[PDB]
């Protein structure tokens, strides 16, 4: 009872059909999954290393989760302006309006420059995912359990920066259900927890003390595209939005 | 196109006749069906007896009944139902046990379930009346936490619905199958999985256009809400001591 | 084994695979998976039922509006106006100093893109028993300007194409709307935080009362009329841009003294070129010359200036909490920030320099702190905020 | 009555057709689009940084059409030799021939070298050209709209200093129009600005504060093709040329 | 997973493509556009009549 029609009034005549574009800019824009294979930022941060560091702790974690982060605005002294001017990507948008997801996801991280340290990343799909407060980047302080140490047995991959300062990787999917939650999670039970990202990444530098000098406040970014094999499964409709150039400008 | 009317009324009575239940409608039911129809997945991950028990449980059983009247603003809901807790905490609300009920004696044996749902939302609203009502269902309303923010008839009317008309008096049927993340729901208390037991959204019925009459009109009407478990599989054949009763809410 | 000695190939380097092409390559990628063959599956009940489709997205009505038509409305008063696009607004009414807004999905779907064509279909709704007889025109005019949105009624709106409906026994009909432009696409009707790209509708949509309505004295004399949307047949959206509307997650904006950006978190250490060592200056790290930077207050002639921290549980702490500060230009090109134990020695030690001194004076390194107060060396909570405190002098 | 003849009086016999060079050269310069798929530079700018900026900040801001930009001579004290020595390319001097265009563009930039920072290039086929004026290579220098920040949804892509500091982008057509206008844009209505350029490209580093001063005065020149599918459609005749070796000499 | 032993490819790097040549090679770009087989077009009457 939501898209009937009880009496169409056409007024107008027949209207040519340009295939979504194909016909003017030789692409069709119906396929949105081609539109979400698109590389879109996860996330950025500024590297800070408050204790001493061993060669197998990790630098920083985040979980892996197609809907986007908890919105980082930044501090109120130094906000990140991308996620305050232009609040959220494409990605996470259309992701609002649905409910469940299965499939894998593609991360592109790009490194600062001037270090040359050779980094490895780690997939561990163990990390449930405890509410939606810490889901965000986390940035690794201190080693009590297993969490800090880069561990044996997961998916990890290690990153020359000498040749190249940006890794381009696929997570599969890896979990034990049928789908999982597509929204702003709430941690209800125990097993609700292990069905909302995929995994957890963990990045790790491995410099000494001498050479994590240079590291220090330079920015990491992330970007994600949707991946392939990527299905979207219950319409949900969308939540209310807000307009952008409706924001207030930075006046002097 | 030619009315004649005679003791009977003129009518013409549909039938839903369900496992010695028979439920009737003076009028066209407004269906309306959010995913297509589930398979059984008792292959994957059950090795104990699994059976339905298609003479008791696909009944017809009332699970709520309320009145809607003409001192309820625009966007207000009436009701907010977690159905397969909504059935349980019904029969619990009537204060008794759940093995008194022929439809849930099932739950209280097993542990998990799996099956699809048959919603009937009836009203009785009389032709001078004037209103209408959403009958949205919303897989997994716990598990997101800006859904305080959702709940109005401008985003349940975005995803698909059952109109119901104070005048023409019409009903809503609703086809839910089973589409969760995992493919049980257990029925107790069962390892890591603690709160949300049996919980997969919410049947919220919410106002659209208020009740309107004249000044003498009949104030109020009264909706009634049917269930029934069609598809169903029980599995994990357990205790019955075992289980505990529902949050009340 | 043979020597290859023919020539070799000769190509160009990039660092980075393409960022926006998405349909019709193979990207390579170092997948974190065991079997380099292995993709997704889903077997056999987890199937996909909805395809992500952007004609499937603007084929769904979405409720966007409500409208009071009652009995005292009288012959060709205005119901609704609003703009032919899919950006059509309904406002909530919250506390919050930014608004949100209820979309049709059409609306949202066309957010993020920059230009749509075809036709729009609003489904009316009129909640009414058999008993209400009334008629309205929904209406439509080709393009009309800000000031033609006035000297409108229902009778230069039956100059342009119209539809006259009966209300009898049917309460519900859909009105298809025409697209007629200039131009084959149209441009988006908000841009992203760029008030130089706002563009208004191709057209617009009005709904006048032709005949009013006539109630039974058994039946109510007001009757809801609701309006659903969802983009036609033909509707179409082409170039993907960032899309002009946020989600509600997290509805915190922020608006734009502290150390410049970066130099922060700092502690109060030491350096061997602000006195010798001898005395603390805010860093930003333990190596060679991390001195956290500072930005040049705007000071007039007569006047000094020195920082107190708003709150200070959020300050460096050493043998206490660094509170209050002097900036002063370091001799290297940029400002230091030179922790005091309290803010008459910092009013005391920006008279000094303000008033002509230097920080190598023995009056300025007197109203420094020492070394030995360094303590924990603990850092600040942040880059908190601090007051300028200005004073003649 | 343009290209007729009332009495062609032929004093010659037949000329040998060389085949516009092909026979000599063993190529022939008779389709004007293979000159103008040499690339040919469409700027050059030296970076300054006034105010602190973010990750998010784009450098410097540039629309992007076939017909050249304004002709940046330069300061009085410190001019662009190329631009005032020999005043214009090959591109824009057959473009002034003409009248409407359709069609992509190809763009190559050219980076410094002792920098490494990860670079962003963005197109926004949005921003409208208003008027001749500011139709150049534009420093951002403040933050008040979204026009500073890079943005979400946009054609990016960025390029690693570290492997190669050259980006090379083909900017496809994206106007809703049947052309647009090749000449110097006067702006009368709202809409014809939205048919002057493709797009407007931005191009910003992710330097953060203590980077960013190497790269103060340091040159970024910027060279474009013509790609292809570009069509001029309709023939307008030349301006007022001016004679190259005319120009004064700088005497001593 | 076999072990790939032959003997590898020699090649000499250079920074940028030909930057005068425009007639008989393909050129390889970073496209910004969408779809990698998509190309502009000139449908119907936008076509071009001066070569």
């Amino acid at each position: 009872e939501e898209s009937r029609n009880t009496t169409v009034l056409d007024t107008t005549t027949t209207l040519q059909s340009s295939g979504f574009g194909r016909a003017f800019f030789g692409e069709a824009f119906n396929d949105l999954k081609t539109l979400m294979r698109r590389y879109q930022l996860y996330g950025q941060l500024l590297l800070s290393v408050t204790t001493d560091k061993d060669i197998d702790h990790c630098m920083f974690t985040f979980p892996c989760l197609p809907q986007g982060l908890a919105l980082d605005i930044g501090s109120a002294g130094s906000p990140h302006e991308i996620f305050n001017r232009c609040r959220d990507g494409i990605i996470p948008l259309i992701a609002s309006g649905y409910r469940f997801y299965r499939g894998d996801l593609r991360y592109k991280i790009v490194f600062p420059s001037n270090v040359n340290s050779n980094i490895w990343v780690q997939h561990r799909p163990d990390r449930r995912l405890e509410g939606w407060s810490a889901a965000k980047i986390v940035n690794c302080d201190a080693v009590s359990t297993g969490q800090g140490v880069y561990n044996h047995g997961y998916a990890s991959h290690i990153q020359i920066t000498r040749v190249n300062n940006v890794i381009e990787l696929e997570v599969p999917f890896y979990n034990a259900t049928c789908y999982n939650y597509l929204q702003a999670f709430n941690a209800s039970s125990a097993a609700s927890s292990y069905a909302v990202s995929l995994g957890e990444i963990s990045v790790g530098f491995q410099a000494t003390s001498d050479d994590i000098a240079s590291i220090v406040n330079k920015p990491v970014t992330i970007y994600y595209s949707i991946g392939d094999g990527m299905q979207f499964s219950q319409w949900v409709g969308y939540q209310p939005m807000m307009i952008l150039d409706q924001l207030p400008a930075p006046v002097v | 196109d030619n009315p004649n009317p005679g003791p009977d009324g003129e009518g013409e009575v549909e039938l839903e006749k369900d496992s010695n239940v028979v439920l009737t409608t003076q009028r066209d039911p407004s269906t309306s069906i959010p995913a297509p129809v589930s398979v059984k997945w008792s292959r994957w991950t059950s090795n104990d007896v699994v059976d339905d028990y298609a003479t008791i449980t696909s009944r017809w059983y009332q699970i709520a009944e309320f009145v809607w009247s003409k001192d309820d603003p625009f966007d207000k809901e009436l009701a907010r139902l977690i159905l397969p807790r909504a059935l349980l905490s019904s029969i619990e609300a009537n204060s008794d046990a759940i093995c008194d009920v022929p439809n849930t004696i099932p739950f209280k044996v097993h542990a998990y379930w799996r099956g699809d749902m048959e919603v009937r939302v009836q009203i009785n609203s009389n032709k001078f009346q004037v209103g209408q009502l959403q009958a949205t269902w919303y897989y997994s309303d716990h598990e997101n936490l800006n859904i305080s923010s959702k709940r109005s008839v401008y985003g349940f009317s975005q995803m698909d619905h059952a109109l119901i008309s104070a005048s023409a008096s019409n009903e809503a049927k609703l086809v839910i199958p089973f589409k969760h993340v995992y493919p049980f729901l257990p029925t107790r208390i069962v390892p890591d999985w603690t709160t949300g037991i049996l919980d997969m959204g919410a049947l919220n019925i919410r106002v659209i256009a208020p009740l309107r009459m004249s000044a003498t009109g009949p104030t109020t009407c009264n909706v009634v809400v049917f269930i029934k478990l069609n598809n169903s599989e029980f599995t994990g054949t357990s205790s019955g001591k075992f289980y505990a009763s529902q949050i009340r809410a | 084994n043979p020597s290859y000695q023919q020539s070799p190939r000769h190509f160009v380097p990039t660092g980075m695979h393409s960022l926006a092409l998405g349909t019709n390559l193979v990207e390579p990628l170092h997948a974190l998976r065991l079997d380099a063959a292995g993709t997704t599956q889903h077997p056999v009940g987890c199937a996909p039922d909805e395809d992500m489709t952007v004609s499937s997205i603007a084929s769904r009505y979405g409720l966007i509006r409500r409208v009071q038509w009652k009995k005292d409305h009288a012959k060709g008063s205005l119901l609704l106006q609003l703009d032919a696009d899919p950006f059509v607004e309904q406002r909530i009414e919250g506390t919050n100093p930014i608004s949100l807004y209820w979309f049709a999905p059409v609306g949202v779907v066309s957010s993020m893109f920059m230009q749509w064509r075809g036709s729009l279909e609003y489904r009316f709704d009129i909640i009414a028993s058999q008993f209400h007889t009334g008629r309205l025109i929904v209406g439509y005019v080709p393009g009309l300007t800000a000031s033609l949105q006035l000297q409108m009624d229902y009778m230069k709106l039956k100059s342009s194409s119209y539809v006259v409906f009966d209300l009898q026994e049917s309460n519900s009909f859909t009105f298809e709307v025409p697209y007629v432009s200039y131009r084959p696409w149209w441009v988006r009707k908000y841009g992203g935080n760029y008030l130089p790209s706002s563009t208004d509708a191709p057209s617009t949509l009005f709904m006048y009362v032709q005949v009013p309505l006539i109630p039974m004295e058994a039946v109510s004399d007001t009757i809801d009329i609701n309006v659903y949307v969802r983009g036609g047949s033909s509707f179409e959206v082409c170039v993907p841009v960032q899309p002009s509307l946020g989600l509600n997650w997290n509805t915190d904006f922020i608006l734009r003294y502290r150390a410049k950006t970066g130099y922060a978190p700092y502690y109060a250490g030491v350096w061997h070129s602000f006195n010798n060592s001898n005395s603390l200056v805010f860093r930003w790290g333990s190596a060679s010359d991390q001195i956290a930077q500072w930005p040049t207050i705007s000071v007039p002639r007569g006047e000094l200036a020195f920082l107190r921290i708003k709150d200070g549980k959020q300050a460096a702490v050493g043998t206490q909490p660094w509170r209050t500060m002097v900036v002063w230009p370091s001799g290297h090109g940029y400002n230091i920030g030179i922790p005091t134990y309290n803010a008459e020695r910092a009013r005391q030690l920006a008279q000094h320099l303000y008033g002509g001194g230097s920080l190598t004076d023995e009056k300025a390194k007197q109203l420094f702190v020492p070394a030995n107060q360094q303590g924990p060396g603990k850092v600040s909570n942040g880059n908190p905020v601090w007051e300028v405190m200005r004073a003649p002098l």
